[PDB]
RNA sequence: GAGUAGCGAAAGACGGGUGAGAAUCCCGUCCACCGAUUGACUAAGGUUUCCAGAGGAAGGCUCGUCCGCUCUGGGUUAGUCGGGUCCUAAGCUGAGGCCGACAGGCGUAGGCGAUGGAUAACAGGUUGAUAUUCCUGUACCACCUAUAAUCGUUUUAAUCGAUGGGGGGACGCAGUAGGAUAGGCGAAGCGUGCGAUUGGAUUCACGUCUAAGCAGUAAGGCUGAGUAUUAAAUCCGGUACUCGUUAAGGCUGAGCUGUGAUGGGGAGAAGACAUUGUGUCUUCGAGUCGUUGAUUUCACACUGCCGAGAAAAGCCUCUAGAUAGAAAAUAGGUGCCCGUACCGCAAACCGACACAGGUAGUCAAGAUGAGAAUUCUAAGGUGAGCGAGCGAACUCUCGUUAAGGAACUCGGCAAAAUGACCCCGUAACUUCGGGAGAAGGGGUGCUCUUUAGGGUUAACGCCCAGAAGAGCCGCAGUGAAUAGGCCCAAGCGACUGUUUAUCAAAAACACAGGUCUCUGCUAAACCGUAAGGUGAUGUAUAGGGGCUGACGCCUGCCCGGUG
RNA sequence: ACCCUUGGUCAGGUUGAAGAAUGGAGGACCGAACCGACUUACGUUGAAAAGUGAGCGGAUGAACUGA
């Protein structure tokens, strides 16, 4: 059966990726938050 | 420049097989083009190149023990002289 | 005139189309063509604002101009052809010393009749002048509301209004309804009733042809759920119960009047209708 | 719980070898499975799983000397392929601007963005891994330099041209035709075999070649485009004459070739040596005829239809201007970044798994047929990561059953039966379309005689079909596989369609058709606080909402109450 | 789920509308690919957190599918 995520790599840089965050406020937080939590991977 | 972009020279089993014939194989920066490298060749060896072709090779992943890497990643560059003769001593 | 279909299926038996013979020209002109890419109902947020509009043919718009402004030079009718935006049909004019443009169809322009706009233009289907200069008992087509912005009231197969009189800078004109409106002299009309007069009697017939312009279905209010519409939710079928038959959004619905009130047309309607 | 359940669709057997160890690894023979695919490509996605050595802890539902596992070392080569480079759609952004408690939302000019448009390379060889990328052969597109065979006020020219104007690009659906073309299928050439089971000796394979460059062109489209005339144009957007609708063929379109390149790379090759342990190298080798032929290509061509079927750039002319210059008949050079391994109906992807699910597109042979159905097979892959016994109960899947035939059961659920093609027949009822394949009957094998037919034709010959007789054989002749059970009568819904992904597919929803009502256009209705939109670049034969729901006959009475 | 832009797919046969032959209409018919989930049986610590087998429905459209 069809099942979710159908993976593409466009498509998960486009609506996430880092100049998506970076294109809204509530985008520049999530790498605020995740600098604070010192993650490796932001975005 | 012209001797910067040239880290090294590729031995190898097919890289001799190639050494039969003039093309000659070497291990260039990753920032040069087709053009740089003709150049700086003829300039080091004095060689007259007639063609060169480049390839990028990806990162590939290498586990040390317990921590996992990846290698660098290459730009090699295959030349095609005419005339002359890169001596690799 | 219309065509009725034999009943060699049921999907088709009542089914009727348009016989197309006025159309004389079955192919647009690439000059006077502009890209229509569909819209479904959908806003400058993107969500649904007015409903049954979807999916349908493409179509390319054919620009014309309602505003016949281009005064003394005569034009001849060159193809009367079918366009897919309008109930009505169109007309490529060819003016007496080269430029070429859309009309909209009267009731008989047969190609080869020429048309004038102006002032001093004759009372003859098709050719436009102002209504300080339109006789009392014509019908007109194309009825510009402020001087120049072009034509806005009667332009759907059929449409026609009736110069019934003069005031003072206002024309007296029974529209299609039955309002008598009062536009200002200075606005620019069209002689004649719009063509395509049959095209108000035809049957459709297939869902799929509904399902062609561009419809798509509409959900009776009687069956939605108590969250969905006021007229949603019992135990089975169920009569409105309600005091008034209710819109989907809260509002009355079979009489309530929903002009706005205090508007600047109001000094301008003798009698109204609709 | 227990040494219990499970070991994840399937055909393996045996000889040889390897090792401490072998049903399980390597080689060989036989057998079997797929073959509109388990075959070949190519996308998306995964990233090194790719290749050669080596290893065996762990991972492989068993074992393991093996591997998509581990260790070491390697492997992706482009002016022409796909992108960047060129263009733009839907959308997304948006300087100034509009609106906004802040945050910010919207939006013009302009940009970004292919799933589309435009763009110059073909064949063969080649390793363990790459190849329209490397090499051999032959090309083509841009760009630059030298030279030019005289183009010639450098305004015009050999000819330079916008960011402007026009043309072009440039497009739907469905039908048939038609010409050759890849295929496939029979016989001339070529090839190598002529048999140890009775017999026979006109008794299996091959059968070729590109882009480019011209020479030709097969359906196929258009001429008055005719001189002169109306921030501008004397090529085009609108006018008026002679030869006039010639096809002379003027024009623009566009799966096509004899003597040459063709006594040449490849020449399905047995022929050839010291060997490339004989596994190889020279160098030597046929391409013919005539049948069927596309779902491919002319080509959205033509014809018909209504549902009326992108944009921009490349490109072409034309001006505005710009300028003493190079075109011409050559000869040399220069052409960058990214992707390229590997899997891709799959053990490398989405499903936690070496999962019986899902995963767009291209090619797709023979026999049988109408067919991409069905059974067997070719090219090519594969034998399914547990087995060896015994053939108890009981479940599962499958076949057959005496006599009876729904007596079972809530219900003929399931199973059984009809099925193909040809001929003959077919009722009520009908909205005249249908009902309808209605129902209901009969035949189909094989050999011979005979002899119509039309298709390519110069004819032989090759195709594809007919009719009448005379036999022959079986229990059975569409001898296997694949291919409707039917009829009478009631509700319900007119119908095709859509619905509770994952217990309900229906009488529920849609529907075409009716009716009522609102709405005069900054329309009503709707999204937003607003700006901005949708409606609509629509205009009462239009748009929103309520109700009912093909079609036919009709739709009574009540305005007290509420709206 | 719906929609916007741009692409792709639908073997083969039948019937014979409008305009005796001709013509090629249809949410027309039979039927593969494709899509669906009507009945049943199996499965129910599954091969699978909805499938498989056998039948079954649409299959040129209100179709199906890609980006
Ligand atoms: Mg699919």
């Amino acid at each position: 059966v069809k099942r979710t995520y159908q993976p593409n790599k466009r498509k998960h840089s486009k609506v996430h990726g880092f100049r998506k965050r970076m294109s809204t406020k509530n985008g520049r937080k999530v790498l605020a938050r995740r600098r604070r939590k010192g993650r490796k991977v932001l975005s | 420049e012209a001797r910067d972009i040239l880290k090294r020279p590729v031995i190898t089993e097919k890289s001799s097989e190639a050494m039969a014939e003039d093309k000659y194989t070497f291990d260039v920066d990753t920032r040069v083009n087709k053009t740089q490298v003709k150049m700086a060749v003829e300039e080091i060896f004095n060689v007259k190149v007639a063609s060169v072709n480049i390839m990028n090779y990806k990162p590939k992943k290498k586990r040390m023990g317990r921590y996992q890497g990846y290698t660098n990643k290459r730009r090699k560059a295959i030349v095609t002289l005419k005339e002359g003769s890169i001596d690799l001593f | 005139a219309i065509k009725k279909y034999k009943p060699i299926t049921n999907g088709r038996r009542n089914m009727t189309s348009l016989d197309f013979a006025e159309i004389t020209k079955t192919t647009p002109e690439k000059s006077l063509l502009k890209p229509l890419p569909k819209k479904a109902g959908r806003n400058n947020q993107g969500k649904l604002t007015v409903r049954h509009h979807g999916g349908g043919h493409k179509r390319q718009y054919r620009v014309i101009d309602f505003k016949r402004n281009k005064d003394g030079i005569n034009a001849k009718v060159d193809s009367i052809q079918y366009d897919p935006n309008r109930s009505a049909n169109i007309a490529l004019v060819v003016y007496a010393d080269g430029e070429k443009r859309y009309i909209i169809a009267p009731k008989g322009l047969e190609v080869g009749q020429i048309v004038e706009s102006g002032a001093e233009a004759d009372i003859k289907v098709g050719n436009a002048l102002p209504l300080q200069n339109i006789p009392v008992g014509t019908v007109v087509h194309n009825i510009e509301l402020k001087p120049g912005k072009g034509g806005q009231i009667a332009r759907s197969a059929g449409a026609s209004a009736q110069v019934l009189g003069k005031e003072g800078k206002y024309v007296l004109i029974r529209l299609r309804s039955g309002e008598v409106r009062m536009i200002l002299s200075t606005c620019r009309a069209t002689i004649g009733q719009v063509g395509n007069l049959q095209h108000e009697l035809v049957n459709v017939g297939k869902a799929g042809r509904s399902r062609w312009k561009g419809i798509r279905p509409t959900v009776r209010g009687s069956v939605m759920n108590p969250n969905d519409h006021p007229h949603g939710g019992g135990e089975g079928r169920a009569p409105i119960g309600r005091p008034s038959p209710m819109s989907p959004w809260g509002k009355p619905t079979l009489g309530k009047k929903t002009r706005r009130g205090k508007k600047s047309s109001d000094k301008l309607i003798v009698r109204g209708r609709k």
